[PDB]
RNA sequence: CCCCCGUGCCCAUAGCACUGUGGAACCACCCCACCCCAUGCCGAACUGGGUCGUGAAACACAGCAGCGCCAAUGAUACUCGGACCGCAGGGUCCCGGAAAAGUCGGUCAGCGCGGGGG
RNA sequence: CCUGAGAAACUUGGAUUUCUAACCUGAAAAAUCACUUUCGGGGACCGUGCUUGGCGGGUAGUUUGACUGGGGCGGUCGCCUCCCAAAAUGUAACGGAGGCGCCCAAAGGUCACCUCAAGACGGUUGGAAAUCGUCUGUAGAGCGCAAAGGUAGAAGGUGGCUUGACUGCGAGACUGACACGUCGAGCAGGGAGGAAACUCGGGCUUAGUGAACCGGUGGUACCGUGUGGAAGGGCCAUCGAUCAACGGAUAAAAGUUACCCCGGGGAUAACAGGCUGAUCUCCCCCGAGAGUCCAUAUCGGCGGGGAGGUUUGGCACCUCGAUGUCGGCUCGUCGCAUCCUGGGGCUGAAGAAGGUCCCAAGGGUUGGGCUGUUCGCCCAUUAAAGCGGCACGCGAGCUG
RNA sequence: GCGACUGUUUACCAAAAUCACAGCACUCUGCCAACACGAACAGUGGACGUAUAGGGUGUGACGCCUGCCCGGUGCCGGAAGGUCAAGUGGAGCGGUGCAAGCUGCGAAAUGAAGCCCCGGUGAACGGCGGCCGUAACUAUAACGGUCCUAAGGUAGCGAAAUUCCUUGUCGGGUAAGUUCCGACCUGCACGAAAGGCGUAACGAUCUGGGCGCUGUCUCAACGAGGGACUCGGUGAAAUUGAAUUGGCUGUAAAGAUGCGGCCUACCCGUAGCAGGACGAAAAGACCCCGUGGAGCUUUACUAUAGUCUGGCAUUGGGAU
RNA sequence: GAGUGACGAUGCGCCGAAAAUGAUCGGGGCUCAAGUGAUCUACCGAAGCUAUGGAUUCAACUCGCGAAGCGAGUUGUCUG
RNA sequence: UGUUAUGGCGUGCCUAUUGAAGCAUGAGCCGGCGACUUAGACCUGACGUGCGAGCUUAAGUUGAAAAACGGAGGCGGAGCGAAAGCGAGUCCGAAUAGGGCGGCAUUAGUACGUCGGGCUAGACUCGAAACCAGGUGAGCUAAGCAUGACCAGGUUGAAACCCCCGUGACAGGGGGCGGAGGACCGAACCGGUGCCUGCUGAAACAGUCUCGGAUGAGUUGUGUUUAGGAGUGAAAAGCUAACCGAACCUGGAGAUAGCUAGUUCUCCCCGAAAUGUAUUGAGGUACAGCCUCGGAUGUUGACCAUGUCCUGUAGAGCACUCACAAGGCUAAAACCUUAUGAAACUCCGAAGGGGCACGCGUUUAGUCCGGGAGUGAGGCUGCGAGAGCUAACUUCCGUAGCCGAGAGGGAAACAACCCAGACCAUCAGCUAAGGUCCCUAAAUGAUCGCUCAGUGGUUAA
RNA sequence: GAAACGAUGACUGAAUCCGCGCGGACCACCGCGCAAGGCUAAAUACUCCCAGUGACCGAUAGCGCAUAGUACCGUGAGGG
RNA sequence: UCAGGGAACUGAAACAUCUCAGUACCUGAAGGAGAAGAAAGAGAAUUCGAUUCCGUUAGUAGCGGCGAGCGAACCCGGAU
């Protein structure tokens, strides 16, 4: 059954990450950096990362209840609870790992000029 | 109640005691009513002085000597040579 | 000496397939069929009563090594057992046993009883 | 006799209601009971005694299976098929695939009879399949359902009659540890189908199953506690269990314990060790390609060969009549895959500040905020502010 | 932050965010009360009380408050109807004997409370979701279909400790804050009498910051007194296979003083340190086992105290 | 300018090779090999086999006594 | 002899275990005490005696001195059936098929004894947690009740009370005054916060120093009542005479104890198992397997040969089945050429193996009846497979050897491996493994070369 | 359980000479015996106390004690 | 000894049934002994004859989640 939730989790997750990763490019007007006008712009970037974190947590606090309250109806025993956790972590941690990595490059451009 | 199943699919456990095989071989002095070879299909057909049971059980129709005969696969008859 | 008819053993080193020789005796077709008996429907089969003609066709004998089928010297696989190797995967040495396949070759039969004919 | 009235006999059942010397209950003189007494008040209800069904964890007594590469959740436990093998038999694993808890008023019995899959050429309300026909055809189809054996002289496809899908039996064998279980020639009684020899005691075989007890219902007239019956009992037959945790405690049984207790275990877990090393760490080989040019200055796809054992873990072997568990503080110390220094090579190295790889552990490697942290972020520095061992070094040292 | 407050407790590990409270609420009881102790129609406590009195439950200064859902459960109420106990009572089946007569089986109607069935009752148990979708300055809140059913959160609050997901995201104080205070809201799993939110005063309560001072610290140093040390006097313990009881590297049931090999080492103390003796101390208080045990719970099994109930009595007499 | 250059197969060996209390093939040492492939011989070396002595278990064969029984020789055992 | 120096070799006992010196259990040492019995006219058997048909029970008599009689009962003395019942036969059944028994190799035995064992009782010995009955006390702490006791000092400043303000007046504000308080500070007293000490204490719970309450729901004395599966409980399952989720004491039994530990004199013989099946079973036990003892038998065992039958691991291979390598070719399946894989493919297919009769070099077991057992997870190793990186001194089958219960030599050390299975004694000899420079014995022996790494002393692309 | 008889707690409530109880559901029959009134060593049971014997002990045995239910623990039961 | 009241481990390898048991403990009464004692009895070859006790009958007939396991009485010898 984990092979079913894994997809539904990765698809929806990567679908968002791939989306925001493209939206952040719409913020960059050109060069970025015109006398002090560099940090104030970063404020807009903070929103992209903030909304990203939540989006990655939603799927975790949504797909989990779909299985937790499912294995209680006499269908799936234990030993799968933690198994499902380590499954969403490899997706959540990986996502955040890409976000911070992406922002590291974006910030290097918005401050470059 | 649920919406999945009472048990996990894909099994592979739980076997069965088998058997069959040959009881009496060539050069055996059996008696009337002695099981020769057990089977389920038709590996060894009945010969002269031999009968066939329900589940194909070649038994001794009379006292004699168990002898096997083969013509090269296909069918193997088992005749019994009576003594005296 | 031959040949035909049945019925056996044998159960493809006897099978199929190219072609031929055969109908006098035997053999089949064919002819007819109210009813015995008979077809999911037809008497093609089964079957009753029976010529000539015929023997492409079913059969019967015969030749030809196309294909099937059988198929050994040597030799390798494996290997009981005996003695070892490499971290291991796995591998070898000695004494016997020792097949698949493929090579040569060999065939399309061989052995009876019975009844009918020259 | 048949209907209705009228009656001081009685008069069962029974609803109301009424009264009351029982009974209950209150003031007074010797206000616990008892005399009595005006009484009054309730009431023959209540309460009490026996009994019926109910509600009943308030209390009592118990149950809550097992396997289980620790327990638990889960899954799985009876039967037959293959496969798994040390090659007849047999044989383990929460080892690899699949079926049963039927079905058949007749695919059964007997006797007659019919040459299947599938392709091909040629025709039909057909242009995939079938159907009709003709060639081919070691049968490649079929056999109710699982697989296998069996695989055509048929069990395979049809028809008539039929219903042995029988009672009384079994020489002698298969199999089992026990109890079951399977197969069976021949006997008899009486029958069925062929003309006959004959076949026939369910179904091509293998699953379609359950001891024993307790009781239902037909047959039989063995007991029947003085004799004679009868009640009840016995034997034939057969029915009932989803006893499915299926060789099966009771007629009938779930949880929790961090309030926990006893008997035991390192034939079973967490710490640590150990074996291991998939995962981790790191070294090396190949050169896709980036790197202007160029594969190796640096970086090295795809794939590979080893190393160390500090990580997840697997196995769980000393240790559960006791190997104290994280971290810090204290004390340290050892290895190198060397963070800083020290010498070197190559650079895509001008200098300068670097990179990288090589050699090299003498010695050194700061102070704080947050954090319980190891770890990590940040502050301010520095030659630098290394990684890992040492029972994740150090509690008979401390903290807690 | 928690609770209002003073007050109480886990005599020998926890005094508190416990409990308790004043205050609010639901309910019960008018009788020899509910209720409770009792072998007892004995006695007594409730009360020499008597209903804004008495028991029960929960909740808990005071303030603004106290939403939607009774389907299921329990609670009161109803009531022609469906099932039932003992018993009354009528046809029947059978046994024995000659017969009178004598004995088993079982029976329509009728037979109490309860059960179903209807209503209500949530400051009674309690409930306030699952499947897919996201766009809208500033202002509160999230929609729309598909649903077992009875519903499916109105105010207020929202990382407090309730928010698993990182330190969630801006903000505040700091040189630097995985903390703490404001906010956002995505509340994995807030929330209304298992009460919400708030609140001055109090708390040996918990949390964070600042002021001041300081050997808590950077580093300690010194002084003192009580041991410790020395001699005279008295003289115990846990422990204890036995012992002339090294070091390394290797083995062995995989952590050796005792095995192997190598190396080190005169014999005996006294202070003293704690690495080892898997050092002591409790047959590990964690796990697994034993159809071992025990408390507790419950819509698990079953009696049963108790309490409801028809009949039978101590319980008769009159009128319809 | 009486010699060279390219591989293919094997016997031996070098690099690759980094561990934590001090190191080592058991150690010392060993190439004037005490390393290793093949060849032979001698010796060594178990409580195995052997020798001299003995005891025990089972059998049969000469015994003595009227008997249970004892002791005697023989083979094996004596399995540890 | 006592003692000793030097050499060699030399891992406590025990229990428990696959494996023990073990850093696993047990134990200071000695001493003595300390564990497989007793019983029933019990069952079943081995040895033995007495009869051979065998024998008494209770009791009755002698009653310094002893044994007898007692012949109720009990065991033999056919069986078969469910039973009626019939019988050197009886049930199944109206059949002559079988089961039970008789005859046949013919015991019928019985009673007493000793000894193995079984059953029932404490029933090898030691140990529970717990259960029940009765009883003990609130001189414990929990509380009620009756009656008394106590609270240095200081601070604060309530209502109420006189009076007063611009103002009819009613709510306020001020000064005086009063003394309220689950008020404040605080000693005693009460209770315990925080640190340190103490931790074989001074002490079975405390000291110093802090801290809390200190007219109060306060502290306290005396007397006194509730009880211990019940009381009490400003509620922790707290307390109820110092370990109370059910006191304590005595009895019910020395409860049960399938779990643990221990079980005492010697020698000789044999010699196990850790398998299979069933199990509310999985360390437990039943049946068999395996052991031994004895009675019958007395070569049937055992390996080795020979012929005879059955399998279809290994291999192979294509024309079957599932996948599969390149082209052809066709409107892709098929068919062709070349080429393949395969536990669950197979037309082929061995080794070895298995049943049988048969015998010799052989050989000396085999079996039947019956007594008493233990073991009932087993460990490693090569081989043959599953699991699992064909990873574990991993696990689960098969198989052989060892261990387990076998030492001795060898592999330095080392259950597993190699050589070998130890009756006793020998300052005696030949070997196996393995070695022969020195630490221990034995060629620092020969010949031909390989080496030069010090390889030989954990690895590969 | 077909399960009689006895035995009562609640209810009921015979006969009393051609009577009643019993005899294992019940009936017939045959058979056996008379309750609801009472008393009775003995042969039985035990062992504080005595006397005798003992393949019983002999002072960590035998009762707990060769002289104590004392010393001592306990509030106490009790233990000893 | 009699009477009134009357367990639970434990057994069934659980367990409510039964078992342990009408044992233990408590209580009431009495004595040297008691309980019981002269048959509406057992029971049956139409037998015997107050009560108790011993042996046997019989670990039979029978009871039983008919599992565990419990388990008479008449007749027959005898104390009397």
């Amino acid at each position: 059954m984990i092979s079913d939730i894994r997809k539904d989790a990765e698809v929806r997750m990567d679908k968002c990450v791939e989306a925001f990763k493209t939206q952040i490019s719409k913020i960059r007007t050109g060069g970025g950096g015109t006398e002090e006008r560099r940090k104030d712009l970063t404020k807009i970037v903070r929103g992209e990362a903030e909304q990203a974190r939540v989006a990655v947590r939603n799927v975790r606090r949504d797909a989990n209840d779909k299985v937790k309250a499912l294995l209680k109806d006499k269908e799936i025993s234990e030993d799968d609870d933690r198994r499902s956790q380590d499954d969403v972590q490899k997706l959540t941690d990986a996502a955040i790992k890409k976000i911070e990595a992406a922002l590291a490059d974006k910030e290097a451009e918005l401050m470059q000029f | 109640a649920h919406k999945k199943g009472v048990g996990s699919s894909k099994n592979g456990r739980d076997s069965n005691p088998k058997y069959l095989g040959v009881k009496k071989f060539g050069g055996e002095v059996v008696k009337a009513g002695n099981i020769l070879v057990r089977q389920r299909g038709t590996k060894f057909k009945a010969g002269q002085g031999v009968g066939m049971g329900r589940d194909h059980t070649l038994f001794a129709l009379s006292d004699g000597k168990v002898v096997f005969i083969n013509k090269g696969k296909g069918a193997r008859f088992i005749s019994i040579e009576a003594a005296q």
